[PDB]
């Protein structure tokens, strides 16, 4: 289960992380801390506390 | 808001002992300068 949850939050930071060079008009001020905090909020508690 | 006081990782969560401001370590300066020289004329002549 939890070598299954580390897989999700990568495959969501390999996509996030094209956003700002994809669209500069709307982050212009979104460093990679900003994408760092969006994933883990919407990852389960119990692999963050691991 | 801004993007250096975001904390992700815990390692720099702890707690908080004190808290000082600006109008309260400046009369606080005032007060050990005067302090030093009003205790060192009163012991010697």
């Amino acid at each position: 289960v939890y070598a299954s949850e580390l897989s999700v939050m990568k495959v969501d930071m390999r996509h996030l992380s094209l956003m700002q060079r994809r669209f500069p008009d709307v982050l212009i001020q979104a460093r990679p801390s900003h994408f760092w905090k969006a994933v883990l909020n919407d990852s389960p508690e119990a692999v963050k506390a691991v | 808001q801004r993007p250096e006081r975001i904390k992700t990782t815990p390692y720099l969560e702890g707690d908080v002992l004190s808290s000082d401001s600006g109008p309260l370590l400046s009369v606080f300066a005032l007060q050990e300068i005067m302090q030093k020289v009003r205790q060192v004329q009163a012991d010697y002549m």
